[PDB]
RNA sequence: GUGGAGCCGCCGCAGGUGCAGAUCUUGGUGGUAGUAGCAAAUAUUCAAACGAGAACUUUGAAGGCCGAAGUGGAGAAGGG
RNA sequence: GUGAACAGCCUCUGGCAUGUUGGAACAAUGUAGGUAAGGGAAGUCGGCAAGCCGGAUCCGUAACUUCGGGAUAAGGAUUG
RNA sequence: AACGAGAUUCCCACUGUCCCUACCUACUAUCCAGCGAAACCACAGCCAAGGGAACGGGCUUGGCGGAAUCAGCGGGGAAAG
RNA sequence: AGGCGGCCGCCCCCUCGCCCGUCACGCACCGCACGUUCGUGGGGAACCUGGCGCUAAACCAUUCGUAGACGACCUGCUUCUGGGUCGGGGUUUCGUACGUAGCAGAGCAGCUCCCUCGCUGCGAUCUAUUGAAAGUCAGCCCUCGACACAAGGGUUUGUC
């Protein structure tokens, strides 16, 4: 029940291949959504709409090949879900995605 | 009534439950069959397919047009790490066949044989054999462990040995060894049992029990190709293009009479991951995998005497899904049964056989340890900066 | 045992007089079967709101289609 | 906008949620679209089907003829 | 002569029509949530031979004969219409 | 298909464990069937019950992709050679990125030091930086750098 929030990099190359053209970007943010179910730990992935943008951002078909996201473990309210934790998933952008790694902000 | 034209069947009929085999290690149907004349030695042995080269070597062959020339061979190796004997295992023979005498275990047992004796080894306590290896030890025990000697010597005629592979000097996943049960042909069963309770819990490397240009079998699962239709399984001829709801499909599958349809006619299932047996491929080189430490890491394996050239045999980039070989090998001269990275037994020929193909001295000259992983075009690392020279990659000194 | 207002024996009388069939007539119910199927015209995604409850409602944001001989704007017959 | 063009393709004004459902998987067989070494009708009742050729500019065009044609004959060269 | 979505024969060009197939893509089929029919049906459903309305699934004599099922498949039901 | 058998040493014990003869009684149930054995058979379920012993493993979920239509199959999941994600290398694919610099550039325009490389601007390309840039396991190879994560579940299974 923590409050961390890291930064990442998903390659989303590796993570959405073999997808036909029109499945291609709609599966790249519900795998983005396994990655944050995964990692942080809750269901209740939020992601937020300029990241919603940030993969849209050349069609379908053709996802940027890594993007830089970070994912805020945050508490909810106001007569919960038995999930009571919930991960918001903003857009960083960058510019180089070389030597970047895993780093957790404060 | 009488095609007309006369044509073969397709496919063999003596392999005809094209099935899922139901085990993924390949069984040894029959070892070979023994005169007790012989010295006391092993006949089988598990190794995992690492990957193909090819080779040059000049052949000796009076007669044909090869003769003192240099001629390719397509080569796989296969990556050995030495055996760990386990178990005996002795077998009565019965006018209804050979039946387990008793087995002997090892007084105390890796970790990866348990492992195979686990389902779920995560959720285990770790316990098999922990109550059998306190047998080795009481004195009451002992006496009885060693009476199951003295038994295994009297009645039953034909002993075999639980070995199993050290998957932990391998580069795969797994780490489950593969536990087999190989047969020793020696002289009389007393010298035959007394060789292995010698060497329990000890290892077996790979050129003990084979030899350089001697022609072995290979034993393993294919392939796995999945449910495919009848004109890939079975390589029946497409209709022509005109034909109705379908090409890909044999067109009559039996007459009106027999109103039943046959076994020996061709429809659609699984292909491949079948369980086969190679013959007589010849072993080319055995090898021995980067060694002490004292030179630091000598690799020197793919280099011949004509070649003089430190070089190891892992290709340039490593062998393509499988890793990087750092254990004994030995290579055959062309293909072998199976997926990369997939156990199979190597076993000597029943048959003797002279051909002149076999027992003929094989001398290398060259192995090639280019990239695979593409259309690669040098061998070693030394070789390519060489040509290549400076770079973008250091670019700070 | 259910049921809640009619019913039967004998002697004579009189028939629209007894069903297994007619690819019978009408009504009901199976098995097939949770099966075939819900595949013509490129495509959906994120957040939010109201709600017991949201792949489909609405609203914003992105991405697309029609592409002015239109999936746009009005009519005639027809509908009501 | 491109172009000979109310062709085709792409966008703006104006419309729409992919045409009575969504998800996961990517086996056979299909339906629809491609590509194939060497050979080039040997396939077949039959060159069926598919593929070649294709616009424009500069040349150059036969037999035959009802003198009008054939004729974009055929056969080349070029194109940013 | 000209013109034929007319019939035919050859030649060039071209090509998976063929040698001889292989691989990729979409939509399915396939599995799941929901929704869900119809044709058809004496009883039913493993065969060999015999006899028989002369070509049985049942009958005679033999062979033999384990639940429950899934994706296919086109031999049979002298399959349905 | 040994599941059965032989021998011996000590021991609570018998001295009738047989045949012939003597003496005399016990349900003699009053003519009658399923009598008499194997046998304290086999199987199941619980109770009162002394002693010696034992403290698991399957399946699902998750993972993998040597496997797959779906099931099935092959694997991983230790609190550190555990494997997961990023990063880095290696390999390889295409063919030299953007920007900047140029006395490279068919020429053309302007200005004036009217100027036989006067200067500046426009200008496909070209040269240098640049074997550059971009991709690379998703079913490539080596990592143990950085971040975490792991015992967290669910369903059942016993031999008088
Ligand atoms: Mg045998
Ligand atoms: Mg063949």
């Amino acid at each position: 029940n923590e409050v961390v929030t890291r930064e990442y990099t998903i390659n989303i190359h590796k993570r959405i291949h073999g997808v036909g053209f029109k499945k291609r970007a709609p599966r790249a943010l519900k795998e983005i959504r396994k990655f944050a179910m995964k990692e942080m730990g809750t269901p209740d992935v939020r992601i937020d709409t300029r990241l919603n943008k940030a993969v849209w951002a050349k069609g379908i078909r053709n996802v940027p090949y890594r993007i830089r996201v970070r994912l805020s473990r945050k508490r909810n309210e106001d007569e919960d879900s038995p999930n009571k934790l919930y991960t918001l998933v903003t857009y960083v952008p960058v510019t180089t995605f070389k030597n970047l790694q895993t780093v957790n902000v404060d | 009534s009488h095609r007309k034209f006369s044509a073969p069947r397709h496919g063999s009929l003596g392999f005809l439950p094209r099935k899922r085999s139901s085990r993924h290690r390949g069984k040894v149907k029959s070892f070979p069959k023994d005169d007790p004349s012989k010295p006391v030695h092993l006949t089988a042995f598990l190794g995992y397919k690492a990957g193909m080269t090819h080779i040059v070597r000049e052949v000796d062959r009076p007669g044909s047009k090869v003769n003192k020339k240099e001629v390719v061979e397509a080569v796989t190796i296969v990556e050995t790490p030495p055996m760990v004997v386990v178990g005996i295992v002795g077998y009565v023979e019965t006018p209804r066949g050979l039946r387990t005498f008793k087995t002997v275990f090892a007084e105390h047992i890796s970790d990866e044989c348990k492992r195979r004796f686990y389902k779920n080894w995560h959720k285990s306590k770790k316990k098999a054999f922990t109550k059998y290896c306190k047998k080795w030890q009481d004195e009451d025990g002992k006496k009885q462990l060693e009476k199951d000697f003295s038994s295994m010597k009297k009645y039953c005629q034909v002993i075999r040995v639980i070995a199993h592979t050290q998957m932990r000097l391998l580069p795969l996943r797994q780490k489950k060894a593969h536990l087999m049960e190989i047969q020793v042909n020696g002289g009389t069963v007393a010298e035959k049992l007394d060789w292995a309770r010698e060497r329990l819990e000890q290892q077996v490397p790979v050129n003990q029990v084979f030899g350089q240009d001697e022609m072995i079998d290979v034993i393993g699962v294919t392939k796995g190709k999945g449910y495919k239709g009848v004109t890939s399984r079975w390589h029946t001829k497409k209709l022509p293009r005109k034909t109705h709801r379908g090409l890909r499909k044999v067109a009559c599958i039996g007459a009106w009479h027999p109103a039943r349809v046959a076994f020996s006619v061709a429809r659609a299932g699984q292909k491949g991951y079948h369980h086969r047996t190679e013959i007589n491929k010849k072993i080319y080189k055995i090898g021995q995998g980067y060694l002490i430490k004292d030179g630091k890491l000598i690799k020197n394996n793919a280099s011949t005497d004509y070649d003089l050239s430190d070089k190891s045999i892992n290709p340039l980039g490593g062998f393509v899904h499988y890793g990087e070989v750092t254990n004994d090998f030995v290579m055959l001269k062309g293909c072998v049964v199976g997926t990369k990275k997939r156990v199979l037994t190597l076993r000597k020929s029943l048959l003797v056989q002279t051909k002149r193909r076999a027992l003929e001295k094989i001398d290398l000259k060259f192995i090639d340890t280019t990239s695979k992983f593409g259309h690669g075009r040098f061998q070693t690392m030394e070789e390519k900066k060489a040509f290549m020279g400076p770079l973008k990659k250091d670019r700070i000194a």
